[PDB]
């Protein structure tokens, strides 16, 4: 029961924002986001200037 | 229920479509139309505005 | 529509005017006869759709989750038949009543005609719910959870309905039919912004998005099992199919307002299937799938593609009944050890073998094995997302990959290994618990062979 | 025993009642939106020797 | 049928409450000691050796001999990570830097 | 599960409006009954309406 | 709208003389029957607040209750009904007399408007 | 088979050697095959007549139901409701038999690649021509409508696709 | 008529009657391992029948019969494709399948759940058929993944064991990293062919790109445990012997092979794919062999010599030999 206690609802009532939570919250809940929105937003800006400049070739493409 | 469920008749109309579908390849193969066409609406109901720029 | 909500009704005064003893018996009976009933709404058209009157349709999106809450309510009577021996006659009646509210409720959004109507119900599933929750919950925090599940949709909700009463002062209309006929793009603008945003947080807060889900673990572990069931199966499609009906009047804006929301949920997909994999209570792990599932179906309601949509449809409906049998059997083994702790009870396929079996398959179903219908929907929201990005296959295909390890880290856990030396009190199982698990993998398995019927009206 | 198991078992025709009202309510609603019936450009037709209305 | 004192607790910072605390965990106070009072929540509980279960005694009559623990004893903060279906820590023949350099 | 889910995801959004909310209870609510300062409020409303207005 | 001041309004009349050229409510109204539902739901807490069997206690009383909201909501609808026939009727004039506020639009086909194409990629 | 045109699904005429032994060995699999007739086809066949006969005793019809012409949204009013649901469900059948089109195509092609055997490639250009150009018209007329595709959608890609091609060819031509 | 189409369906067909049979009087008896034994032999016997036809003349066949469901343009239904590679590796496992039944018969008589191991067996068995007959990607994938689930299931046979349980969900785990490039590969040719069918795809892609493809070598890496995805292999020796001897040896483990020689047409048309599966095959079989050569569970050391087999089989594909790493199979 305590580990149990301990594992679920003993953790914010402990929580103390410190520079090193501060700093670790921001990075793996900020990070990620903003890093992967930049690979999919290029991704999709090279897809659409290739497809304005009609060099794609998409032939049979019927499905989307 | 599952037995209703598969007997039921067709409304989505799958069938009805293919027939369709059949007579008109029929048609435009013997008379030499290029079975599907490019255009949904015929140009020459649409007026298309002038730019003159 | 009438010939299904007026006998929905009518259980109301016969659960009331019923004996002491025969309140189960008729309640299971007649919600059995009403999801017959309710089987022909199968019957749709590949055009418009059934309207029936000017108050309520029916279509190829609406007629499946009708079907399935209809189907949940003997389900949950059955589940909660066990927990409830103890309690007196009035206030089992009031639980009866509030599924048959709740139920009443969710058959009349689903089939509204007018988004005011709409939000008017979709607002009213609260109160059966929270009192549910609140008033039969076992522990001590059901009252915080309770709060927390309403606080989330108001907060999300009050600005929705603004939006809407705006949305009628501009185009005259809030008649979907109306509105799809009518439909004009909208324009780049922070107005335009805020109007879309009003317009999709309602239905983001309830699917739930990630970040904003903090209210589902609490509500789904605080419930009692037909909360559980009706909460999983039925309460967050609402969303999916709030967002299904808006996005008509959102475009071209959704083309770049997407991008937070679908960030959100291809990482978020994978932070709480980790999560699963560190859990150390099986309701807490079986809602985080959930939010997994529906972070999904997020994906493909914004990618707005004709495969997204058939994808979400029948991933919607085979979560659900998924999740629905997952809860009843975390509860089946509550109610014997009162622990709701994964390590406590072990080796049970020892000691209850066809349980085990149960387990087996909807282990095997959550984990979206083919030609299950969770494949099918997992399938062609995949094959959407690749034509997107092909780089999204890489999260999508990650998500796979750890779903299938936290599926069976529980069934490993609770069903193999060694059983518990102390633990002497695990009874046989009845023939009510065998009938339910029985009753919600069989439609599953039956639906595989008809996935027209889930695939929504994009087929 | 007649008389004395239906005070008993007269509740169970609630829902089945319920059912037939609601269909009975359905085609009450029908009947006010006959206003394009046999009129659509689709399906316009011209009546049979013994028919008042296309469909009911 | 355990108390509100017999539950986890804040981190301790005097000596009587970290008698208190190592006390309420069974162990000794010479071998009680908490997690460093960072911003994570541990808390109260104690931080335990991070060895495997796997590398615990298999001849010793354990209550529950398939995860090698007995009744009462205080619970590793991540138990659910070292439950030999798992990540293990036992010692190998060959030392670990040795063996990455000779894989890459 | 702990530093996103439990902690900050919950610091942001509910434990934030919590807070406000309470603290602004306590200074709303935290009144001594004493109707010399009601009505000396009731004055500097009076001016601020009379010269803010119009 | 602000019907207060509208002319030829009698200070405190229910249902003015014009009122009677409309057709009455029907008396199965479906908001009639929904009012009766509202006076039997009275009658039923009536009986449970005074400790009475719920159902069968009194039923001159829940009979009073639901003949009492049933006459209440047919005038009340008769009113109702009569309000938004006068909200109309000013509607339908005031556009009639101000000709140069409400202009004919010209037709216009589809075929002949450009409306931009926004691809879903 | 007469269950379906033979012009719609057409076929080779489907020349086959004929047996040629060079050695007194008997071979297993004629044998086999006369077995198999016996033991197989036989009854097979005759229930099929049984049932064929019974299905003769009492023959009845169903009928392929025919469409009216209506017009397009190409000659809807802006807001004339009634003549945009007509236009929007012809519109929806359409695109219901052009799918079906391509369907039929699709399968022409299937078929020609299993029958050709090594030398498909070659074999099967005329297959691959045709899906090719309904492919391309198919994708002229429906590609990225997006999931709320409707009938002004799709004339609004049209004249885009007619406003470009028209000013490429008055740029080519005053060149 | 042509009895060829008949004969391959049912093989198929009568594998599958002792599973509806298992919840009859025969299964709580012990006569049901010879019924499934016996069951085994008659497919077989059966199912030579068609390799003669093949044989005498070359005869190949697909049957598209039951039409499941149509997404607009692209319909999908249950097809088989009775080709070479069918008609002559149904026979093949079906001996196998029967020479291990009756050797189970002897090893498993002490085991308390007999019929239901059988009845495992003939699950894998059924599932290695519809993989192998396969038209379609999706059908291919039903396949696919059966083989993996009655993998786990019969590697994690004596479920009391906890080294069963981890070789069971390392098994999965290795397979879904595979299954990751299987699913890349299906979308990929939804999107470009807009076919899961195999003879669009072989009619369409004249010039295969690389992506398709080095997703369906991550799949075949995957399920014939490459070097990459290798350890899963020797770990499926906690099963019995006759599991060990039945899949984790010639019939499960060679469908990565399988799934690169059914895509032949396309690998030939690459020369980057075809150089890295070359490599690939030769690191693995090396590496293998290597670890074999010190090994003292004998169990283990069959298990090497069947990894070290299966990279060989690699090699033959890289080097654009498919019929040989068939004939190797
Ligand atoms: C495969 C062909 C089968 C043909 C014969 C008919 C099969 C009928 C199946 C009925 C549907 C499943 C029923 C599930 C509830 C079982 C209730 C029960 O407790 O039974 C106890 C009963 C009595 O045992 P007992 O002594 O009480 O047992 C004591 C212990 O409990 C010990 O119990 P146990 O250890 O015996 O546990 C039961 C056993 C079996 O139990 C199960 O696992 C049941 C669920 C299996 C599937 C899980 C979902 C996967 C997605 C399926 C979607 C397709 C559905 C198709 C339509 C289904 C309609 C209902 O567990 C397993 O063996 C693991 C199964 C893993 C299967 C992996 C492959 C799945 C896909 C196969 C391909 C299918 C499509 C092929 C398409 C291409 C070719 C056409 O034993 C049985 O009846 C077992 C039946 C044998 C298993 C059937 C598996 C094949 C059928 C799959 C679904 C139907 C396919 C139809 C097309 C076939 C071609
Ligand atoms: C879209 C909606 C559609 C449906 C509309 C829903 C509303 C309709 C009705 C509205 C209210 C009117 C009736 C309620 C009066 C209250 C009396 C009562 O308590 O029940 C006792 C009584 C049975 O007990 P008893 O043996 O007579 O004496 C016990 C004592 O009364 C006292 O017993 P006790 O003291 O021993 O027990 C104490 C118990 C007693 O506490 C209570 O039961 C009080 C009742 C709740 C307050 C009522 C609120 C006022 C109306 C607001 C409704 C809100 C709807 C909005 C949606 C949100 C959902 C919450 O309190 C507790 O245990 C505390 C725990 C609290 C649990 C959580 C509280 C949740 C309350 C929310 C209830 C909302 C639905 C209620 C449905 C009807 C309930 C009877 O119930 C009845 O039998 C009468 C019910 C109706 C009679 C129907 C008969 C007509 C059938 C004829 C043929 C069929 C017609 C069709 C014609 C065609 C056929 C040919
Ligand atoms: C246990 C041991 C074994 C014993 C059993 C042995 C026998 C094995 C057989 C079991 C499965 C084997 C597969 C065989 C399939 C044959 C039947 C199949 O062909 O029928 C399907 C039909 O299946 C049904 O359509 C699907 C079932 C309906 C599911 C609805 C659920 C019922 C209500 C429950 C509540 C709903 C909850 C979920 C809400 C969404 C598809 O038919 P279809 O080719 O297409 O057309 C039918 C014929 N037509 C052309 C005249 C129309
Ligand atoms: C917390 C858990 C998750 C909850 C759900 C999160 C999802 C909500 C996210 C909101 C979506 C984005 C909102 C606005 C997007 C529009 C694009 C714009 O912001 O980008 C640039 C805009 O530049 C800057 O962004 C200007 C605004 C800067 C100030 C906004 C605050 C930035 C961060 C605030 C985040 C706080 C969110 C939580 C609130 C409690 C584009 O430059 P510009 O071409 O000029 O503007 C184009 C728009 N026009 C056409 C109308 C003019
Ligand atoms: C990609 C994978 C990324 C890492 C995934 C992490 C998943 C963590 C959760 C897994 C649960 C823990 C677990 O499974 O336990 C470890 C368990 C126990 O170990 P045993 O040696 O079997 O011990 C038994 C005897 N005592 O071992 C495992 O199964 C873990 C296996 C993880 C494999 C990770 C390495 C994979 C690397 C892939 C590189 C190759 C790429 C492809 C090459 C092919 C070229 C086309
Ligand atoms: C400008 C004004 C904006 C108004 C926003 C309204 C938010 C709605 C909730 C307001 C609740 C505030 C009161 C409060 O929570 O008090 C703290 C309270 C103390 O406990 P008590 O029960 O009061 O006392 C027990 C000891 N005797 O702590 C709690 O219980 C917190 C539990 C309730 C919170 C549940 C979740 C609420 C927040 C969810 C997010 C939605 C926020 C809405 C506004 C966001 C902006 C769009
Ligand atoms: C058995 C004993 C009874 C013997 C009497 C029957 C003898 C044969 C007479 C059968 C009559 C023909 C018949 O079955 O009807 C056709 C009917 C199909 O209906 P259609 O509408 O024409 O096509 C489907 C699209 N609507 O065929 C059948 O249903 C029977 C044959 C189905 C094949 C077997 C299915 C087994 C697999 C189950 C589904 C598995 C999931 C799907 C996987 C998809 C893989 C890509
Ligand atoms: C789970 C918690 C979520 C809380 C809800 C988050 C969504 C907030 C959406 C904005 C709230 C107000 C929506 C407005 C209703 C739509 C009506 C509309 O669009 O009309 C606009 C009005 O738009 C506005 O005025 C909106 C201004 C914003 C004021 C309220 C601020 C609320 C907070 C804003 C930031 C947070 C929004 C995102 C939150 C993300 C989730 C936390 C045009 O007005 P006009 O003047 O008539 O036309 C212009 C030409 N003359």
């Amino acid at each position: 029961i305590r580990w149990t206690y301990a594992r679920s609802a003993n953790i914010y009532p402990n929580f103390r924002p410190t520079p090193k939570t501060s700093l670790l919250g921001a990075l793996f809940g900020i990070g990620p986001l903003f890093f992967w929105y930049y690979v999919f937003k290029t991704d999709r800006d090279k897809k659409e200037k290739l497809i304005q400049e009609g060099k794609l070739d998409q032939t049979f493409n019927i499905s989307y | 229920g599952s037995t209703f469920v598969a007997y039921l008749p067709d409304y989505r109309m799958q069938e009805w479509a293919r027939r369709e579908a059949e007579r008109l390849v029929k048609y435009r193969e013997a008379n030499g139309l290029p079975l599907m066409e490019s255009n949904c609406f015929d140009p020459n109901k649409i007026q298309l505005p002038e730019d003159e720029d | 529509m009438l010939k299904i909500i007026i006998p929905t009704t009518m259980l109301l005064p016969m659960t009331w005017m019923s004996k002491h003893n025969m309140i189960w018996i008729n309640a299971t009976v007649h919600s059995l006869l009403i999801s017959l009933i309710s089987l022909s709404l199968l019957n749709q058209l590949g055009e418009n759709s059934l309207n029936f009157s000017l108050t309520f349709f029916s279509d190829s999106l609406s007629a499946p989750l009708l079907v399935l809450t209809t189907w949940l309510l003997p389900l949950m009577l059955m589940a909660s038949q066990s927990h409830l021996s103890k309690e007196t006659t009035t206030r089992k009646k009031l639980y009866i009543t509030m599924l048959i509210l709740l139920q009443l409720f969710l058959i009349m959004t689903f089939t509204a005609t007018e988004l005011i109507l709409f939000y008017i119900l979709f607002e009213a599933t609260l109160v059966p719910t929270l009192i549910i929750i609140t008033r039969w919950g076992n522990q001590t925090e059901r009252l915080n959870a309770g709060l927390y599940f309403l606080f989330y949709t108001l907060a999300g909700s009050l600005p929705l309905l603004v939006a809407l009463v705006y949305i009628q002062n501009t185009t005259g209309s809030l008649n979907f039919l109306i509105i799809h006929y009518w439909s004009h793009p909208l324009s780049n603008s922070w107005s335009n912004i805020f109007m879309w945003l009003a317009c999709i947080m309602a239905f983001m807060v309830k699917m739930p998005l990630y970040g904003l889900h903090l209210w589902l673990p609490k509500a789904h572990v605080e419930a009692p099992i037909a909360g559980s069931m009706v909460l999983a199966a039925v309460l967050l499609k609402l969303g999916g199919y709030g967002m299904m009906r808006i996005t008509t009047i959102l475009n071209p804006l959704t083309n770049y307002m997407a991008y937070p929301f679908l960030m959100l949920s291809m990482w978020g997909m994978i932070m709480t299937s980790s999560i699963c994999l560190r859990q150390t209570d099986l309701k807490s792990l079986i809602a985080y799938s959930s939010v997994s599932h529906m972070a999904l179906v997020i994906v493909a309601i914004m990618i707005q593609t004709p495969w997204s949509f058939m994808g979400a449809t029948a991933l919607m409906i085979a979560h659900g009944l998924t999740s629905s049998m997952l809860f009843c059997l975390a509860n089946t083994n509550y109610e014997r050890v009162h622990s709701r702790t994964m390590i406590l009870a072990r080796g049970l396929q020892t000691l209850l073998p066809l349980m085990a079996t149960w387990w087996l398959v909807a282990s095997l179903t959550n984990l979206a094995l083919p030609p299950s219908i969770n494949l099918i929907g997992e399938l062609f929201i995949i094959t959407a997302s690749f034509s997107w990005s092909n780089i999204t296959i890489i999260l999508m295909g990650m998500n796979m990959m750890i779903t299938a390890l936290y599926s069976l880290y529980m069934l490993i856990t609770t069903q193999r290994g060694k059983y518990t030396h102390h633990i002497n009190n695990i009874k046989p199982s009845f023939t009510r618990e065998n009938a339910l698990m029985a009753l919600h993998i069989l439609p599953l398995l039956l639906l595989t062979l008809n996935p027209k019927m889930i695939l929504g009206p994009l087929y | 025993n007649v008389l004395q198991i239906v005070r008993d078992h007269w509740v169970h025709i609630l829902v089945p009642v319920g059912f037939v009202f609601g269909c009975y309510l359905d085609r009450r609603s029908d009947e006010k939106l006959t206003a394009f019936r046999n009129k659509s450009l689709l399906f316009k037709r011209e009546l049979r020797p013994n028919e008042e209305v296309t469909w009911k | 049928h355990v108390t509100k004192d017999m539950f986890p607790g804040p981190y301790p910072k005097t000596p009587e409450e970290r008698a208190a605390a190592a006390k309420k965990y069974n162990m000794r106070v010479e071998d009680y000691e908490p997690y460093p009072d960072d911003g994570m929540g541990y808390g109260d509980y104690p931080k335990l050796p991070d060895r495997s279960q796997q590398e615990r005694d298999p001849w010793y009559d354990w209550d529950h001999p398939d995860l090698r623990l007995n009744w009462g004893e205080p619970i590793h903060w991540d138990l659910d990570m070292y439950i030999r279906n798992r990540v293990d820590t036992s010692p190998t023949p060959v030392s670990w830097n040795t063996m990455c350099k000779h894989l890459f | 599960s702990s530093l996103l889910d439990l902690i900050w995801l919950e610091t942001i959004l509910p434990k934030t409006t919590s807070f406000i909310q309470m603290k602004m209870s306590i200074m709303v609510s935290n009144q001594k009954g004493l109707i010399k300062l009601y009505f000396l409020s009731f004055l500097i409303t009076i001016m601020i309406s009379m010269t803010l207005f119009n | 709208t602000m019907m207060s001041g509208r002319p030829g309004r009698v200070p405190l009349q229910f249902l003015p003389n014009e009122a009677r050229s409309l057709p009455p409510p029907k008396l199965t109204d479906p908001r009639l029957v929904y009012m009766g539902f509202l006076g039997y739901c009275s009658g039923l807490i009536d009986n449970a607040i005074r400790r009475r069997p719920v159902v069968s206690a009194g039923l001159h009383r829940q009979l009073l209750y639901v003949t009492s909201f049933v006459f209440f909501g047919y005038y009340l609808l008769k009113r109702q009904d009569y309000m938004y026939a006068l909200r109309d009727h000013d509607m339908f004039a005031y556009v009639k007399s101000h000709p140069e506020d409400f202009p004919e639009k010209d037709k216009k086909t589809y075929g002949e408007i450009l409306e931009e194409f926004h691809p879903v990629r | 088979p007469d269950s379906w045109d033979k012009d719609v699904y057409p076929e080779p005429p489907r020349r086959t050697p004929a047996p040629a032994p060079q050695t007194s060995l008997p071979n297993p699999v004629t044998y086999l095959t006369k077995i198999f007739d016996l033991l197989v086809d036989r009854p097979v066949t005759l229930a099929r007549e049984f049932i064929e006969q019974q299905h003769a005793k009492n023959r009845y019809y169903y009928y392929h139901r025919e469409f009216r012409r209506v017009p397009d949204i190409t000659e809807c009013e802006e807001k004339d409701i009634l003549c945009m649901f007509e236009a929007e469900m012809q519109w929806r059948r359409d695109y219901k038999v052009d799918q079906e089109i391509v369907n039929i195509i699709q399968e022409r092609l299937k078929a020609c690649q299993q029958r050709e055997g090594e030398s498909y490639r070659q074999n099967c250009a005329k297959e691959l021509e045709q899906f090719t150009q309904v492919s391309k018209a198919f994708q002229d007329r429906y590609s990225d409508l997006g999931a709320h595709y409707s009938a002004r959608k799709c004339l609004a890609k049209q004249k885009q696709r007619m406003l470009a091609e028209r000013k490429a060819a008055k740029e080519a031509a005053a060149a | 008529m042509n009895p060829f189409a008949s004969l391959t369906l049912t093989t198929l067909t009568i594998l599958t009657i002792p599973i509806m049979m298992s919840n009859s009087n025969i299964y709580k008896t012990n006569l049901y391992p010879n019924y499934v034994k016996t069951t085994v032999s008659y497919a077989f016997t059966l199912s030579l029948v068609p390799l003669l036809m093949f044989m005498h003349t070359g005869q190949e066949m697909i049957i598209s019969n039951w039409h499941w469901m149509t997404l607009q343009t692209v319909e999908l239904s249950l097809s088989f494709k009775m080709d070479y590679f069918s008609v002559m590796f149904i026979p093949v496992a079906l001996f196998v399948t029967w020479s291990i039944m009756e050797f189970s018969m002897w090893y498993m008589h002490s085991d308390p759940f007999i019929n239901r191991f059988f009845k495992y067996l003939l699950l894998f068995l059924i599932t290695m058929m519809i993989l192998v007959t396969a038209n379609n990607l999706f059908q291919l994938f039903i396949g696919w993944e059966g083989v993996g689930i009655m993998s786990f299931l019969l590697i994690g046979w004596w479920h009391g064991r906890t080294d069963a349980n981890t070789a069971a969900l390392q098994a999965i785990l290795y397979n879904r990293i595979g299954d990751i490039g299987f699913v890349l590969s299906m979308a990929w040719f939804l999107t470009h062919s807009n076919a899961w069918d195999l003879q669009q795809i072989f009619m369409l892609n004249n010039e295969c790109p690389n992506m398709p493809l080095i997703g369906l070598l991550l799949a075949a890496a995957g399920k014939s445990a490459q070097f990459g995805l290798h350890p899963w292999l020797p770990s499926a020796m906690e099963g019995p012997t006759p599991v060990s001897a039945l899949l984790h040896s010639s019939t499960m483990v060679v469908a990565g092979v399988f799934l690169l020689i059914r895509f032949y047409p396309l690998m030939e048309t690459n020369k980057l794919v075809q150089t890295m599966t070359l490599c690939l095959g030769a690191i693995t079989t090396l590496f293998t062999a290597l670890c074999a050569i010190t090994q003292n569970d004998i169990k283990k050391i069959v298990a090497f010599s069947t990894s070290s087999q299966l990279g060989l089989m690699m090699v033959t594909i890289g080097i654009n030999q498919p019929h040989l790493a068939f004939l190797h199979i």
